[PDB]
């Protein structure tokens, strides 16, 4: 009966954090996207306050 | 501009998916650990009580 | 033994769980700050680009 | 122009990113199931070895 009660708790919990695991790298994503891009919108109006 | 919306809107798609997937991948292989563990435990707990 | 074992399990699951929703936070806080960056930035390009 | 190909640039590279951490999560999977495959005989032939 313990047994079949951590085996619950356990794949419940595991899903959870496979959910955050993947929140994780996803809005990894989306900062990554959004650095380079504050990035190089910083380069070329560097530039074209040149021109 | 169309060409190019139509790459980054797949690739996000792409890499959204590759995130889900990555994050279950790593639970199952956290669960392989813990099963591997266990049994481990068993087989030679058992080594030691049959001996 | 199986008591001690699926405790510590939790545990360490739930630690998991914690520190992954502070990491999650952090992806949300620092994805805003960057974003933010990035939309002000635009505005600039605008402005610049009209003139 | 210069946004989206950038931004499709990193996407890129990430989708490689991801394509070695599949890689290494297949690679681990089987490692684990070949452990798990002689540990399973090394019980299965303790448990004969008893009756």
């Amino acid at each position: 009966a313990h047994q079949a009660d951590s085996g619950r708790t356990i794949r419940g919990l595991e899903s959870q954090v496979e959910a955050n695991r993947a929140e994780i790298s996803a809005l990894q994503t989306r900062l990554e996207t959004a650095t380079g891009r504050a990035d190089k919108l910083e380069e070329m109006n560097g530039q074209i306050s040149a021109r | 501009n169309a060409l190019l919306g139509e790459e980054a809107a797949t690739l996000k798609k792409r890499v959204d998916q590759a995130g889900l997937d990555l994050a279950r991948l790593s639970r199952i292989e956290t669960d392989l650990e813990a099963q591997l563990a266990a049994e481990r435990a068993r087989v030679q707990a058992v080594e030691n009580a049959l001996a």
